[PDB]
């Protein structure tokens, strides 16, 4: 996980078809004392990008990754799914996977304040937490209402194509989602927010 | 779906299915009250939407289709059954 | 002795189970009969028309831990299709009486063993008549039944089951405690002319 | 283990076979004719004794089988491997060259009271009438013949026991 | 295996699914000696009630399956079993013999080139359970598996007269009178020692 | 089984093994009792008891009872935490059941108390041991006097019968027939086979008590003029 | 089974308290503090005895738990049992109403040395005068009359429990208790 | 009894002899080998037991590079309580109304007149490794810890702080 | 392994099937102590005899290969392994040596830049570290996948003399006096550093 | 005894069951015999060809349990190389010295030990000569088969082996027990001049 | 546990040297140098003692492996563990600061006949020749000094026994 790079070469190139980012910003060492529950350290990490390598070999065909070297990449940072690659001189490099990509964030060298205008990027869609109870009619569990907020694209069609099939929701839609269904987020103003992967997908309510 | 909204017409992608569960707990007292788990649950399809992103369900409202053991959530919703049935969870019809 | 015979042996007992065969054997204790209460209980749950081939094979065993074997084969939908393998004994063919008339099936060569349940009696005297009660309830309830499955009168049976009593399988036919005798045909021996 | 043979329908009849012995062996004979009543079926002898009760219901178990019955001693067979070595299919009965056959009268014991000895003495003479008539058939021996060589303990090569009847061919060579 | 109640009677499989009938069992043919129930090897030799979207198969035809072809189902008051198109082998002729079978799928029927007396009377033999090397000659072989590229089907480089190699317990083996007979993949054949 | 036990159960799957014979049966809200009932499997049963709580509030839990004899305060625990639950208990009694094992199957929801026909059921008075010391001993007979003051109002309130029918019964060894503790309001229905109607020799004397049978005409029942 | 309720945060004190017994408790106790320092935990104490050194370390692991204690007295609680039952937070100690509750203090046997036999000679006593003062402060009870009621090997009804300061509340509304 | 391998406990149970000790001491080499930063917390509980083998674990301990913590639970008797204070300092905690017992260790004589003097010299020389070692992880001087360990003394765990046998004590 | 019958005089292997013959039987490497169990580190890689539908194997290769790659024969008292072309490692030259084995399949061959010692000279409370961080350096690369838009074989962006944090147990080792060589997978570099 | 050892002692013996090499196991009883003639005839469905290696310690045991296995060991197709370390008894050295000629190996610090093999009578009179002959055919065939091993004469056996007889494996490359020792070249020390 | 090690080649000789206890170690010796004879093998000594045929087993078990030896004690080692302490390649033993080393004569056992009796004399007669002759060699002293030493039980610390030749170094250095 925490491997040094040799003296004599400093750029690390990526891992074929992944994503080459460096994240520095509201880590432990860091101008802020008083801070909010442990997700605002699970915030939006803001990884620019460096490098970004090849397409997707496979089984002989080249797959596209549909990103841009001018971005800031969210991952999560407690999904140790990753490398974290680290400079001589205080740079860390961490090479994260295509499916670590949660979205893009505008003003995103800041505090957890744009996270209700989350973008997503990968096969991923931005749910707003309701305030509503829990489980009612149980005893088994029941999912919570919530709203969408921001849709992202799904993954790459195996057809001929080669089109990218989008999530068929729409901001706006009523869903439900589980409390261990994906990553959860907070806001200081109290709304929460939610993100889940197009197979957790289920229906609209 | 069908306990905060009465539009309970779920997605292209998937149906719901209505169980039947049979009086095999009268005999518990003497037998084992109920069947070992097994598929072919045979429900009736309460909502049908033929096409979606598999392939299609050549079926009308009410009858009766094959399910899979797995990749499937329960529910219950006004004391019946409901099964997240996937399209792709299904072979045929019964007779 | 090693539990390597041991684990071989739980696994060809495992495959009868999909052949709807139980298993009665060694001596019928307290513990075992509940092994053996919920095993039948089962096959019935995958099929009620299916019949229940019940392998006997006991030397013995304790009186009151064989009565709930008893009564579980005869209120159960299909029939019980009991065999004698090996040896049958006081509570062993008391399993082996106990099947259903027509598909009770023993091997020539194996031994059917009766005679009176055993037990004692130790205490106050008032403990004594008391215990003697329970033995001959046990003694009156096996007599009452086996005169049911065989055919036979009251008395006939009671100066056969008094006294340790053997059976060859030629003459179980002639009394009535299985009704037919599996086996292969034979091979045509030539005489000594 | 012996997992690995059991596919391959081998058996064993290792140790003294009791009441709990005999039922392992006889369990497995019924499995092998669920699963192929065509193929040959071996059986590995190697038990030092045990019960005449036990013992026959592993010979009706195997009489009972429809397809070939193969019996190969590996070692000793005293007083009961030796009943079951000649009780296979006739042309199949094998033996290695240096293993030692016991042929003996079945054991019992008698206790209890008086009138249990009408009872335990009438089980061993219906044993011992069983086992010689079983014994002088695939042997090819008259019955004077038998009862005077199983009364007492008699061990025997198998060079002596080919002529007997016991086995058929030796594997082992000479 | 569930009861169901008889409501309609329209069965119509969506995809490549086949619902195949159970015929007999073997007619009782080992009846009389305890009468057990012992290793089928002949699954589902039987009618087809509802084809679906299959095209490879008519309705009529008497086809061999799998074992692990289909999940069981009680209907019509028998036993019935739901199977998909990747696994049929092909049609039965008037004569049951398994011989006279041409696969009618990506599968090549082959018997096996061995010796007629490998246990040479019963000698101590041990340890022929192998699994690299084994022998078998072609009978007959049927058209491969459909192309995703071309949207075809090719027949596999193999003939009807030579002895090709093969993989140990791959497919469902045959008997038919002492001869054995395997029917294996397309994509099972090695190479053909002819 | 004088020398050993094997595993006597069955998984079997398309895919995957499953459990053995007695976590198969805990799923389908089933509990066994066997053996002696001392304080470890006291525990066993209640834990089952509350594991089957939290499942379903609503699905009767059945509960099969086969054991000699047992702890008189453990079989004590056992009782109250079935009366404090939710829903209906459906006892099963299998095999004997001997002053203890016959409270446990009494303790059942009126209408689901199952007897079998060859089943044994007994009720005495608790025993004890003295120790030492009068200021122990009169402690001991304290405690007896406790133990049988709690068990005379359980039959009480599960059978409804007299203070003085209790005494009476419990004063010696008795022992009861299902057809006899049908009477007395012990159980709820008596399970038989395919018609079977056999007498047993306890009602053969309850007959002669009531002057129905004598000995020259002893009826279709068995000799009971041995004596 | 007991995996069952150990997710649902209840554990069970079954059986003879022992050396081997007493870690498996205290153990599963810490963890269930660790994962939700605001959810109850329900225990249920069914022992015949135990030894003064084991019993006390359930009884510090109580103490060290940050979160509400509740307590079921089912079977039997003879000597060690009944220390562990009022030592829980009051108003939640509930229990069976015909289970039986024993106050008496621990055995011991002594032998060897006659300096050795002076020093556990006082340490029994030390360990009942620690178990007397310790018990005497969730009952609500004087010192002088809880120190003679232990030397009574008597056990005690719920019914007269209730005032004792023992126990709380007593599960089925107080009318069941038999005397 | 396998949730606190993974929690980095291991547990100190029963009296000490030559298999436990060489499964205690098993646990040891592949917790400090997954992390060497982390501190192990291990639960001491034990009546007695060998010389040897309360030795053979009081070494390794000390080889460990990062820090050790011991927690009394319930009663340590003249084998355990060597173990509580043979760790670091700052790091010996206890419970409250736990027992720490210091006593010279058991051991026999068998064998030969000659046999038995030159074995005995071993517990002599036993007794001085034990309290010179015990002397210095207490702070206190050379001769109260001869003066004590002759005879069984139960210690509160009040007065072990003040003695030097635990640090400080877990009341929450 | 079997023996063959002399029925065929004939070899003709069907799509990815390379015939290969074995060396020697151990060729007396280890003599002088004559060892009746050692170390087989080579898993005896040989000429071809008969190419069948290969693609990029020739027929003058001196082919290397796993030791499941295929199944054994004896073909006219000597063995042969009939390998499959998905698992090759790659081809040997004229030259031993182990460093001019250049691969023709999806594999990379790496030198190797771990410590000969991680627990130097032996120390206490040791010999445990992570399964996937290491070092080690590429000398030679080899052949490409086929690409489905241009009907080609195209090679990913790696260089012949970058170091390369690889994942330790993939594939096999070798040694050459010393020098280790390791072959990885190809998707199994974690950085170009070069 | 430890049950925490008995699935690490399974595990290192199934590992060197790949690598083809058996064990016997204590004294060689029944339990164990038809344990070791399942080893050596399931060894054969790798290869055929190769040698078997045979660990030999053994410290006593009965005298048809280690026959069974020495007529196996001669019969199968590959060579067995048998392999003493550490002590082998009368039974033990007889299955060492029933390896393949030049292919029995051990190492210098072993020791050997050949005699009459042990026995008991118990019965009647005539029970008392007919167990006494068994014994003493088992004599013959234990000392005829080591002189047709070692090459001795008939007296040179029963002469030699009529008491407890302790041989190193220096010595017994002299006598015919083992063919060959195996130690590795050690170094030359710098001895003193 | 000890599995968890196990691959790293960590042998530990816990517990009383018995027939089947030995036998455990020298089958896992064999397992360990057959994967890999170029590094090293650790071995762990923690054991008061055992048989004299059985103890002899791990000796020449390590001797026949090909790779390198290291050898550390832990606790007591009593006449089994300390002689095999010493039975590594100099200078990888070592050793704890408080870990005892007794060095003792082994035992012996006969029962039968008093020309039995001399024949187990002379065997372990030949057995105490033997470990004299190889404790001398790793430990660079005379014959006459180191008979003596076994006659009697002495046991001896670390501090002494890295000037005796028996151990090379101190986990520690103090």
């Amino acid at each position: 996980e925490a491997i040094s790079v040799p003296a004599p070469f400093t750029k690390v190139a990526p891992k074929g078809d992944r994503v080459l980012v460096k994240v520095a910003e509201e880590e432990v060492k860091t101008r802020g004392g008083i801070l909010l529950p442990p997700s605002a350290i699970k915030k939006p990490t803001s990884g620019e990008v460096v490098q970004l390598g090849d397409g997707r070999v496979g089984d002989g065909e080249v797959r596209p990754f549909y990103l841009q070297p001018g971005q800031t990449v969210v991952y999560s940072k407690f999904g140790f799914m990753y490398q974290d690659l680290k400079l001589s001189n205080g740079e860390e490099y961490i090479l994260i996977r295509e499916d670590d990509v949660i979205g893009i964030m505008p003003r995103a060298n800041a505090q957890a304040d744009d996270v209700p205008e989350l973008q997503p990027l990968a096969d991923r869609v931005l749910i707003k937490v309701e305030e509503v109870a829990d489980v009612t009619m149980g005893g088994k569990e029941r999912p919570l209402s919530g709203t969408v907020v921001r849709v992202g694209p799904g993954k790459y069609d195996k057809d001929a194509e080669g089109k990218r099939r989008t999530v068929p929701l729409a901001p706006g839609d009523k869903v439900l989602y589980f409390k261990y269904a994906g990553d959860n987020m907070e806001t200081p103003s109290g709304d929460k927010f939610v993100v889940l992967r197009s197979d957790d997908v289920l229906c609209k309510a | 779906a069908a306990l905060d909204i009465t539009k309970m017409t779920p997605i292209h992608d998937r149906v719901l299915i209505r169980p039947i569960e049979e009086e095999q707990k009268t005999a518990g007292g003497i037998l084992l009250p109920k069947a070992p788990p097994k598929a072919n649950s045979d429900a009736h399809i309460g909502e049908v939407l033929a096409v979606g992103s598999d392939v299609t369900l050549a079926v009308a409202k009410g009858d009766m289709v094959v399910f899979q053991k797995y990749a499937m959530a329960e529910v219950e919703v006004k004391e019946g059954q409901i099964i997240f049935v996937a399209e792709k969870s299904i072979m045929g019809k019964l007779e | 002795p090693n539990p390597l015979v041991i684990e071989r042996f739980q696994g060809v007992v495992s495959q009868l189970f999909q052949q709807r065969i139980v298993r009665l054997g060694g001596a019928v204790d307290d513990d075992m009969a509940n092994l053996l209460v919920a095993q039948l209980l089962y096959l019935d749950s995958v099929d009620n028309k299916r019949d229940i081939t019940m392998y006997v094979n006991s030397p013995g065993g304790s009186v009151t831990a064989g009565m709930a074997v008893f009564d579980t084969m005869r209120h159960i939908r299909p029939d019980v299709s009991t065999c004698c393998i090996g040896l049958a004994a006081s509570m062993g063919a008391f399993i082996l009486a106990s099947g259903q008339a027509g598909k009770r099936y023993s091997l020539p060569n194996s031994r059917i063993m009766i005679h009176q349940p055993l037990g004692g009696a130790q205490g106050q005297a008032t403990d004594i008549e008391i215990q003697a009660n329970e033995i001959l309830h046990h003694k009156l309830t096996l007599n009452g039944y086996l005169a049911q499955f065989t055919g036979q009168s009251m008395e006939t049976i009671t100066k056969d089951t008094d006294r340790d009593f053997f059976m060859s399988p030629q003459e179980a036919i002639e009394y009535g405690l299985v009704d037919a005798i599996i086996s292969k045909p034979q091979m045509l021996q030539s005489r000594e002319v | 283990p012996f997992g690995l043979l059991l596919r391959q329908r081998i058996v064993f009849l290792g140790g003294e076979v009791e009441d709990f012995g005999a039922d392992a062996i006889i369990s497995q004979l019924l499995l092998l004719d669920s699963q192929d009543p065509t193929k040959d079926i071996k059986i590995f002898i190697n038990s030092p004794g045990g019960s005449v009760t036990a013992g026959m219901g592993i010979y009706d178990a195997m009489m009972l089988c429809r397809a070939d019955v193969n019996t190969y001693c590996f070692g000793l067979a005293a007083s009961m491997g030796a009943f079951l070595l000649g009780a296979g299919k006739r042309g199949k009965r094998n033996s290695m060259p240096n293993s030692r056959i016991m042929i003996h009268q079945p054991l019992g014991g008698a206790s209890g009271q008086a009138v249990d000895i009408e009872i335990q003495a009438k089980e061993i003479m219906y044993h011992k009438a069983n086992l010689n008539r079983i014994m002088a058939d695939y042997c090819q021996q008259p019955l004077s013949k038998i009862e005077e060589d199983t009364d007492r303990d008699r061990y025997m090569s198998p060079l002596e026991a080919k002529e007997y009847g016991l086995i058929d061919h030796i594997i082992g060579g000479e | 295996a569930t009861p169901v109640p008889k409501q309609f009677k329209a069965v119509k499989p969506v995809g490549d699914r086949v619902l195949v009938k159970v015929d007999k069992e073997e007619a009782k043919s080992v009846g009389g000696v305890l009468l057990p129930a012992s290793v089928r090897n002949k699954p589902t030799a039987g009618s087809i009630i509802a084809l679906g979207d299959a095209k490879s198969v008519k309705l009529s035809d008497k086809v061999i399956y799998s074992k692990f072809a289909g999940t069981e189902l009680e209907l019509g008051g028998a036993e019935h079993v739901l199977l998909k198109e990747e696994d049929v082998i092909g049609v039965l002729s008037a004569s049951e013999k398994i011989a006279q079978l041409k696969p009618l799928s990506d599968r090549i029927l082959i018997k096996g080139a061995k010796a007629e007396d490998k246990t040479s009377g019963g000698v101590l033999l041990a340890t022929e359970s192998a699994e690299k090397p084994t022998f078998g000659t072609v009978v007959a072989v049927g058209e491969g598996r459909e192309d995703e590229e071309t949207k075809a089907l090719v027949k596999p480089n193999v003939t009807v007269g030579a002895t090709v190699m093969y993989s140990k317990y791959s497919g469902t083996e045959f008997e038919e009178d002492g001869d054995n007979y395997i029917v294996v993949r397309e994509s099972d054949i090695l190479a053909q020692l002819s | 089984s004088p020398v050993v036990t094997p595993d006597i159960q069955i998984g079997h799957g398309e895919d995957a093994i499953e459990m053995d014979l007695y976590r198969y049966l805990l799923s389908n809200r089933i509990i066994f009792i066997g053996g002696y009932i001392n304080d470890k499997m006291a525990t066993q049963i209640v834990g089952s008891l509350m594991a089957l709580e939290a499942v379903d509030e609503n699905e009767d839990i059945r509960i099969y009872i086969n054991s000699p004899g047992g702890q008189p305060y453990s079989v004590l625990g056992v009782v109250d935490a079935m009366q404090s639950i939710k829903p209906d208990v459906q006892t099963v009694a299998l095999g004997a059941c001997y002053s203890y094992a016959s409270l446990v199957v009494a303790a059942g929801t009126k209408g689901k108390r199952y007897a079998m026909k060859n089943t044994r059921l007994m009720m005495t008075q608790p025993m004890g041991g003295s120790q030492g010391d009068i200021y122990q001993i009169k402690a001991t007979v304290e405690e007896l006097n406790a133990l049988y003051q709690i068990f005379s109002r359980y039959y009480m309130k599960f059978t409804g019968m007299n203070q003085d029918q209790i005494e009476q019964a419990t004063c010696r060894d008795h022992f009861m027939t299902p057809e006899q503790a049908k009477l007395e309001g012990l159980i709820d229905e008596i399970i038989r086979g395919k018609g079977d109607y056999t007498v047993p020799p306890a009602i053969v004397r309850q007959f002669r008590e009531v002057g129905l049978v004598d000995d020259l005409t002893p009826g279709p029942f068995l000799k009971v003029d041995c004596n």
